[PDB]
């Protein structure tokens, strides 16, 4: 978004987009051995999304697939707050704590299947090895998140049947209402993986830029199917506070 | 001319057809009617006045005209406190004596004037064919209504202002020193979509602009006037267009049609001509405010509004637009491209900002959007006000609301009139307007179609 | 989707039997 | 008139109708071709082109 | 003479089987666009996410919907009054999910029929015929053009269009009362009235003109064969069609100039569909019917309820479950 | 009160005006 | 409201505006005067 | 251009007789595949 | 997507222009009546 | 296998538009 | 019996389409 104003962001696209730090960048962000610094207005920007697909024959190799975003210039979390722990051997820590750390994804796959998923970095705590007296290209914050059900207690499905709302059996059909499974919704609370490869870090002004890969489950609907997994490469930026 | 259909052609229910060729006593019914036009403003505004109390809104009295006084900067403050109720009284009263001498005169000439002009003057005399006479009028027309412009103009710079709900330590009545002569932004707000996010020239949102945008229309309107004074139609326009009293009405019509539409849209949409001190909350405002409302309330109680999602997945508070910009989320993301002075604050380059909305809010901000979501322009036909399933006790329509279907409903009848008389006009200039002709009957010298 | 079954003879027969008797009458016409 | 099996000999001696019957025909077979194809896309499985692939 | 002599004089040729003129020089290319994405989304079109919310709704046939239940979807509420043509879309796919068929179809349909009602005009004057006709055809492009075009303007959405389906169409009607109380506006009684008097008066004009016909036929053969086409007499005895109906209920109640007659036959549905054109158009600025709600209180202060009372709980019904999941706050302002 | 009744006499001065013009205009032989 | 001045002639401003309505039915009444010619 | 009525056209016939035959056949042929298109 | 947007504008350009030049070329003429 | 028979009494009612208009009876003034 | 889910429709139209060929023809003949 470079330095514009809302008047030049506005229906350009640019508001999906993580800020970039510089090219003649090669700095690292010396940090004390056992202090915490805050990280001001973290932002992920994915740019590639691939849906595990499932062979029906068995035991043999999944082969992730490309897929593309239906939905539009709307993936990206922003004006996340956290925190870089330096632990005693040298550790770095990052957790993420609040901020636009959501956003509903839905993708297309090659056969005309549509994967929505929550891609997420709700919760991230993540670690690097010990030794880390700086924050430089080396710095690998791999760690888990929560992926919380796509859609939430609250919503509704076709049939008006939900989980703390609506009806918990098939209304339609009077003498066959129990019989169905999608009757009892679920909202089980999922699990994701992250890396957060630091690769440009200017310490003058404390930003970090670089990549990361995101492991994480897709939509199951209230527990209706099986959740695909879904893998999210992008980049990232932040500013990490210093003093 | 005759009074009756047998020497006159016309039935009573047509009876102003028979105008078409008294030039005086159209001239007579024309400045009777400017005379009905001037009385309704100055009546109006006398009945709003006296039935205006003060201290409330205007939107929540049921006014239209005293809103139009208050934007110009008359008898308005800062936030659009009514400092005089006496400019309002005295626009009043100015319009209904003019309105009584603009009758004396219609009915003069419509009663006992001369019947026709053409014979007693050259100046005022015309014939519908008279191509230079026609745009003669126009060219007085043009100048006079620049001026108008102009006036707008003055009375924004040099005679204390407009209101402006845009002023930066409150919305106030200030006077517009740098108005916008530039014709890249006066010009290309004519080229701007019609659409969402666009807004054609509905989009206008500083008195700048306005102001400038009056001055070339005032520019372009006296030197057309003028153009038209020393000109005759040219060669295409001769071949092209029907040259008659009805052609000339219709093409009025035609434009009537389109300014009425325009204008039902911009005080639907626009908050800066229309300011909501005045006119109350556009929809897209009040459903803004409703989500700043329940945001604000709930971020009170401890949710944290950037990371809360709703029961679809989306954020119940917060979101993204299609472009990727932070704004309002629920029903209310269809009015993303709202803009407004109480809003505008808490918005960053990328949208809604979390840093200010978790400590800009000011209460001042918090008051205005419960005022504003709770004057939606919802209400029932006996001016029952909210959602249509809501009981008996809340008297209010939206001005909004009135102007934008009455000005809808007029722009629509005004095209079924331009059609009505293009094609009447069209027919007549042909002459099969009185119907076909058994001997000469065009389709029966035609080859038969299979 | 699990229709009835009847649907595809009942839907085809409704419009072929009146069609061929329109067809039967006007092919006739002028006989 | 012309028995029930001789009824396309009318066209025998008359060149365009015979181009005529003849661009119908195309036409037919053309449009069968391409609904064929459509109906086929309309039922294809394309997921697993090893243990089923279009022939079976 | 010229090249574009000729082609003037083609196009507004009255002698071609179909007369195209200079509004049709629009209509054909904007209708033809119009029906052929109209088709191909109606049979094939992928879900549409019509309320923002990420929940696609199944409108063509192959995706399970019967011509019943088929529609091509209103776009996105999250598009709202944007425009959204399929080069600003990322991909045809993205283009489809947002419901951007329906703002093809929709656009095209309205210039198309904008210059249908252009074209009438056109050819009365290439024939000499009087210009009227297309006044009459305003009536129901003003009819669609309200739920089109202007109810989704005043509601700030392109997904408060009308569907373009029958059963969206009922969803629509459903929705419109819930929120608006059409039934309890004045115009939309008059649009009733408009449509119940114009079958009225077309069943008691043809029966009428039938029952007064001219006999020129044996028993056998229709008395259809009766009129040829062309004919310079008159085929029916309108002085005994006004003798019964005059006697069917008064004599000053019954026409017996049949150009009234047929002036009052125009005018009334086309009047009544102005009026119920309006009623939606104004609707659409959330000016909704009458809101006797608790009009009636007893001597202490409690409700009496009307019939109006049991057609707001009616409405209350329809909008408590109307758009299930689109709702985060509780006033439905939007 | 007396507003009601004022009203109502202002708007019956008002509405036997029109009816007045024409039926005077009529009784003297006036253009009409 | 209306200047303190001006309040009793209150009731007659509050009829003022509907005067043009009463112009389009004068309009009628005098072509029933002259029958509708 | 002009629509010339075309002198080429001629009537078709099917006799009683052929009728019968032929709806015979298509009653037997009916009655004989119709076991195997059930199968 | 840029391919398509300007063969729509060309396209639609040519038949608005088609449009007004038309009834610029002396459309009331057109008529079977009176051509003044 | 009944978005066939939708697809199919649609075609019919369209095929029967076509001929209804291009091989239409003429009208003939005699 | 599980039998051919298109045996009804393939018999019936089997015999119907040429029996309201053969019925347009010797109806219409001697026009
Ligand atoms: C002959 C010429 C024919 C010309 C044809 C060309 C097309 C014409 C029709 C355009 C259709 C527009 C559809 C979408 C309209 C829309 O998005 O909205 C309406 C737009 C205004 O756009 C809105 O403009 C707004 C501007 O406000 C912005 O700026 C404001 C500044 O105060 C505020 O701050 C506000 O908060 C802020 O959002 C916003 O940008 C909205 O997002 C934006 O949608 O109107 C406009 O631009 C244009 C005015 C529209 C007139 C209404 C249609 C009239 C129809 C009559 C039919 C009659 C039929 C009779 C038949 C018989
Ligand atoms: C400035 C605008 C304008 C002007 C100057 C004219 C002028 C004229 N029109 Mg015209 N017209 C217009 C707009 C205009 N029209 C519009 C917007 C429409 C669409 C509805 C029409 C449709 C129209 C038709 C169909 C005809 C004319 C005709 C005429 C000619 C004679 C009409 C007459 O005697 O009045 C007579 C006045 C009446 C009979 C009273 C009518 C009362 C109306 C119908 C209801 C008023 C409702 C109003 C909102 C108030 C509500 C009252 C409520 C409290 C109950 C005349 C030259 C006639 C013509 O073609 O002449 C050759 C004719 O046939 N017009
Ligand atoms: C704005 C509305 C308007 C206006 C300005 C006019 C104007 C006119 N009409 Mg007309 N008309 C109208 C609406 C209007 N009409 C409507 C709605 C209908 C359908 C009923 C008609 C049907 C009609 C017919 C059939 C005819 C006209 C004719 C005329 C012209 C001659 C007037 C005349 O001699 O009558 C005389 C009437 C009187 C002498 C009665 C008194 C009239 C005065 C003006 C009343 C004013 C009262 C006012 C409150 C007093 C204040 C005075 C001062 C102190 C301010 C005139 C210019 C005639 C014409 O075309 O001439 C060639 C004609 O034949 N009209
Ligand atoms: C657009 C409105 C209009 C038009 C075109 C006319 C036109 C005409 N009038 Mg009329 N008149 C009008 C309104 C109008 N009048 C009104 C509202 C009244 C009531 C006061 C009168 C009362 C009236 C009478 C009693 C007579 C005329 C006469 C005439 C004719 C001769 C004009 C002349 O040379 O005298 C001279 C013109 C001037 C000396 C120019 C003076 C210009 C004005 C008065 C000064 C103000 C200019 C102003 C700043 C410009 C903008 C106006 C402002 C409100 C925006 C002429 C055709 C006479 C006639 O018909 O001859 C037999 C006649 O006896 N008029
Ligand atoms: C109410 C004011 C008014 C009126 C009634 C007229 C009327 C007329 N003018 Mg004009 N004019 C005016 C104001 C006015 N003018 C002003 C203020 C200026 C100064 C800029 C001019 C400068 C001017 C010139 C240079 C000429 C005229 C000419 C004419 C005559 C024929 C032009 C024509 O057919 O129009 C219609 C326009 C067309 C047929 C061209 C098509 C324009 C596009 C393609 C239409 C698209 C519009 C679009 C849908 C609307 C979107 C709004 C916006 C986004 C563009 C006509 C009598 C001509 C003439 O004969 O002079 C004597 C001429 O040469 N005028
Ligand atoms: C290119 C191939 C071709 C062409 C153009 C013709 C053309 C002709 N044949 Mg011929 N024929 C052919 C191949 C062809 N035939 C073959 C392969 C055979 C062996 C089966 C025959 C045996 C044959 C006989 C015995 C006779 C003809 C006759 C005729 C003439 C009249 C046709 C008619 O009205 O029947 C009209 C047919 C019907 C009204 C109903 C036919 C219904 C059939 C049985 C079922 C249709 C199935 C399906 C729709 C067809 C598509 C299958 C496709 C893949 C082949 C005509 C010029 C007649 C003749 O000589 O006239 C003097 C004649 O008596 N043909
Ligand atoms: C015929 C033409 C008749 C009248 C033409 C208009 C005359 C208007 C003159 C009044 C101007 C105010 C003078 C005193 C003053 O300075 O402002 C006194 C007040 C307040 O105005 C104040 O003026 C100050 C001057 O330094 C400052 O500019 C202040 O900022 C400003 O608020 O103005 C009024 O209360 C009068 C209301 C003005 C409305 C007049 C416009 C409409 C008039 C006529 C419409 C008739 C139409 C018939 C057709
Ligand atoms: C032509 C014609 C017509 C028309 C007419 C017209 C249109 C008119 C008008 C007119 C007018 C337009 C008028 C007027 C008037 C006014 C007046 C007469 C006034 C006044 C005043 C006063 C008296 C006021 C007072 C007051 C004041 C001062 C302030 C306070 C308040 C009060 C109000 C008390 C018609 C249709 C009928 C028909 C016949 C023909
Ligand atoms: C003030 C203002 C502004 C400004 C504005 C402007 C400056 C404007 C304008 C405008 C204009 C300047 C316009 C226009 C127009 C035009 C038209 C409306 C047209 C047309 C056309 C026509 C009508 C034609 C027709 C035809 C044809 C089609 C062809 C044939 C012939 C004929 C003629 C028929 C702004 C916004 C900035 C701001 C705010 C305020
Ligand atoms: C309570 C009792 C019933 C109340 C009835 C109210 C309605 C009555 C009619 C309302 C007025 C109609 O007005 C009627 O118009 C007709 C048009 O044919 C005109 O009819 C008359 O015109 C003129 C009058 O000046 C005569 O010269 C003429 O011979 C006669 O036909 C009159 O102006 C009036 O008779
Ligand atoms: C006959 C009538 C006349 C016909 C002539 C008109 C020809 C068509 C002109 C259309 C011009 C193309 O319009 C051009 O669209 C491009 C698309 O890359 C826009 O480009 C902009 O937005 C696009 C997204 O769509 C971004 O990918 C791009 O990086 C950015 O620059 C330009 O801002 C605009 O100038
Ligand atoms: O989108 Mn279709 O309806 Ca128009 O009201 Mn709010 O928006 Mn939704 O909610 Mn109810
Ligand atoms: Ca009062
Ligand atoms: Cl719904
Ligand atoms: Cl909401
Ligand atoms: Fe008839």
């Amino acid at each position: 978004k470079s330095q514009l104003t809302y008047d030049d962001i506005v229906n350009t696209g640019l508001a999906n987009v993580c800020p970039e730090i510089s090219s003649f960048t090669r700095g690292t962000i010396e940090v004390e051995p056992n202090t915490k610094y805050f990280v001001s207005d973290f932002c992920m920007e994915p740019q590639e999304y691939f849906v595990k697909e499932e062979p029906v024959n068995k035991r043999q190799k999944a082969e992730y697939v490309k897929g593309k975003v239906l939905t539009r210039q709307t993936t990206s979390l922003e004006q996340i707050r956290g925190s870089i722990a330096v632990g005693a051997d040298g550790t770095l820590t990052f957790k993420e704590k609040d901020g636009i750390d959501f956003q509903p994804i839905t993708v297309l796959l090659p056969g005309g299947e549509e994967v929505p998923f929550f891609f997420t970095v709700k919760n991230f705590t993540g670690t690097t090895e010990p030794g880390f007296t700086s924050i430089n290209s080396s710095t690998d914050f791999v760690g888990d998140f929560n992926v919380p059900s796509y859609r939430g207690a609250g919503f509704l499905d076709p049939k008006a049947r939900g989980l703390y709302t609506g009806y918990d059996n098939a209304v339609a059909l009077p003498s066959a209402a129990d019989k169905f499974r999608t009757n009892k919704k679920e909202t089980p609370l999922g699990k994701g993986t992250l890396s957060l490869q630091v690769t440009q870090v200017d310490g003058s002004t404390g930003e970090i830029a670089g990549i990361f890969e995101s492991e994480q489950p897709s939509d199951t609907d209230l527990g209706a199917k099986e959740p695909l997994d879904v893998k999210v490469r992008g980049i990232f930026y932040g500013r990490v506070d210093t003093d | 001319g005759g009074r009756d259909l047998p020497s006159t052609g016309f039935a009573w229910w047509s009876g102003n057809a028979r105008l078409i060729n008294l030039s005086g006593k159209l001239l007579g019914a024309h400045v009777a009617h400017a005379g009905l036009i001037v009385f309704w403003a100055g009546a109006m505004t006398l009945f709003e006045v006296a039935h205006f109390i003060p201290e409330k809104p205007m939107y929540e009295q049921g006014l239209i005209l005293l809103p139009h006084i208050a934007t110009l900067g008359w008898g308005v403050g800062p936030a659009g406190e009514v400092t005089d109720i006496f400019p309002f009284f005295v626009v009043g009263v100015l319009h209904l004596i003019s309105s009584a001498v603009l009758g004396l005169g219609g009915i003069y000439h419509a009663l006992r004037g001369p019947e026709v002009l053409e014979e007693y003057s050259s100046f005022f005399g015309y014939d519908w064919k008279d191509k230079n006479q026609m745009t003669n009028i126009i060219g007085y027309h043009l100048i006079l209504l620049g001026c108008g412009a102009l006036l707008l103009v003055f009375k924004a710079m040099f005679f204390g202002g407009v209101y402006d709900t845009w002023a930066p330590g409150g919305g106030d009545v200030r006077v517009i020193t740098n108005p916008t002569l530039n014709p890249a932004i006066i010009f290309g707000y004519l080229l701007k979509a019609p659409f969402g996010g666009e807004g054609w020239i509905i989009s206008v949102n500083n008195m700048e602009d306005i102001i400038g945008g009056h001055i070339w229309i005032g520019l372009i309107c006296i030197s057309g006037g003028i153009w038209h004074i020393l000109t005759k139609p040219f060669g295409w326009a001769r071949r092209a267009l029907i040259w008659s009293g009805e052609a000339y009405l219709s093409y009025s019509l035609g434009a009537l049609s389109l300014m009425g539409f325009i204008a039902s849209v911009f005080v639907w949409f626009n908050n800066t001509a229309y300011p909501s001190e005045f006119y109350g909350p556009t929809g897209m405002e009040a459903s803004q405010s409703q989500a700043f409302t329940f945001l604000v309330r709930d971020q009170r109680l401890g949710a944290n509004i950037a990371s809360a999602q709703g029961p679809t997945g989306l954020g119940k508070y917060l979101m993204r637009s299609p472009s990727g910009e932070i704004i309002f989320g629920g029903e209310t993301m269809r009015f993303w491209d709202f803009r407004g002075p109480w809003l505008e604050p808490l918005r960053g380059p990328n949208g809604l900002d979390l840093d200010k909305l978790r400590n800009d809010i000011q209460p001042w901000q918090v008051r205005r959007a419960a005022e504003y979501m709770t004057h939606a322009p919802l209400g029932s036909l006996n001016s029952v006000g909210g959602v249509i399933t809501d009981v008996n006790s809340f008297n209010y329509v939206s001005p909004r609301a009135w102007l934008a279907t009455s000005h809808f409903v007029l722009g629509f009848f005004f095209l079924v009139g331009h059609l009505w008389h293009a094609g009447r006009a069209r027919a007549a200039a042909a002459g099969f307007e009185k119907g076909i002709d058994r001997e000469t009957e065009p389709t029966l010298f035609m080859p038969d179609l299979d | 989707m699990q229709v009835n079954n009847l649907g595809f003879i009942a839907s085809i027969l409704f419009v072929l039997v009146p069609t061929v008797f329109l067809l039967i009458l006007f092919i006739q016409t002028g006989k | 008139g012309l028995p029930w099996y001789r009824v396309h000999t009318v066209v025998l001696n008359d060149p365009g109708r015979l181009i005529s019957v003849h661009l119908m025909h195309t036409a037919l077979v053309a449009g069968w071709a391409g609904s064929m194809a459509l109906y086929e896309l309309a039922i294809f499985d394309s997921s697993d082109a090893v243990l089923n692939p279009m022939w079976r | 003479a010229s090249l574009w002599e000729q082609f003037c004089q083609w196009v507004t040729s009255t002698n071609n089987r179909i007369y195209v003129g200079w509004f049709g020089t629009l209509m054909i290319p904007t209708l033809l666009t119009a029906t052929t994405c109209f088709i191909i989304a109606f049979i094939a079109a992928p879900p549409v996410d019509i309320d923002g919310i990420r929940e696609p709704v199944a409108g063509s046939l192959l995706y399970g919907n019967n011509i019943i239940s088929g529609a091509v979807v209103p776009s996105s509420n999250a598009i709202g009054l944007h425009f959204y043509p399929i080069w600003e879309a990322a991909s045809l796919d993205e283009w489809l999910y947002n419901g951007g068929p329906y703002q093809l179809v929709v656009f095209h349909f309205l210039i198309g029929i904008f210059c249908y009602m252009g074209r009438q005009w056109e050819l009365s004057y290439r024939l000499g015929m009087r210009p009227w006709i297309c006044v009459a055809y305003s009536a129901p492009v003003s009819a669609a053009t309200a739920v089109f075009l202007i109810y989704p303007i005043g509601q700030g959405s392109f997904s408060d269009g009308m569907p373009l389906g029958i059963s969206g169409t009922f969803n629509f009607m459903i929705v419109f009362q819930a929120e608006h109380n059409i039934l309890m506006h004045p115009f939309h009684m008059l649009g009733v009235a408009g449509v119940f008097g114009g079958s009225l008066f077309s069943a008691m004009h043809g029966s009428l003109v039938t029952s007064s016909l001219v006999r020129e036929t044996t028993e056998v053969e229709s008395q259809n064969y009766g009129y040829k086409f062309g004919q310079e007499e008159e085929t029916y005895n309108i002085v005994a069609a006004h003798g019964y109906f005059g006697r069917l209920i008064f004599q000053y109640a019954s026409f017996n100039n049949s150009r009234s007659l047929h002036f009052f036959l125009g005018a009334w549905p086309v009047i009544g569909i102005w009026f119920t054109a309006m009623g939606v158009s104004t609707m659409a600025f959330n000016l909704n019917g009458f809101n006797f709600n608790q009009s009636i209180l007893d001597s202490q202060g409690r409700v009496i309820g009307t019939w109006a009372d049991v057609l707001n709980r009616a409405n209350i019904g329809f909008e408590v479950m109307h758009e299930r999941n689109a709702h985060n706050f509780p006033l439905d302002l939007a | 009160n007396l507003e009601p009744i004022f009203q109502l006499t202002f708007l019956g001065l008002i509405v036997l005006a029109g009816p007045a013009v024409v039926f005077v205009l009529a009784f003297r032989g006036g253009d009409l | 409201k209306l200047p303190e001045a001006y309040q009793i002639f209150d009731p007659l401003v509050d009829v003022l505006p509907v005067i043009p309505l009463f112009f389009l039915a004068l309009a009628f009444v005098w072509q029933a005067a002259v029958g509708f010619k | 251009m002009d629509r010339n009525s075309n002198p080429n056209r001629q009537p078709v016939e099917l006799n009683r007789t052929s009728l019968y035959l032929g709806l015979l056949l298509v009653a037997v042929l009916g009655i004989l595949f119709s076991s195997y298109f059930f199968n | 997507m840029l391919t398509l947007k300007i063969a729509v504008y060309i396209v639609v350009g040519l038949f608005i222009s088609l449009f007004i030049f038309g009834f610029l070329s002396s459309d009331p003429t057109r008529n079977p009546g009176r051509k003044d | 296998m009944e978005s066939v028979a939708y697809i199919l009494v649609l075609t019919m009612a369209l095929a029967v538009l076509f001929f209804a208009i291009a091989f239409r009876e003429p009208p003939r003034i005699e």
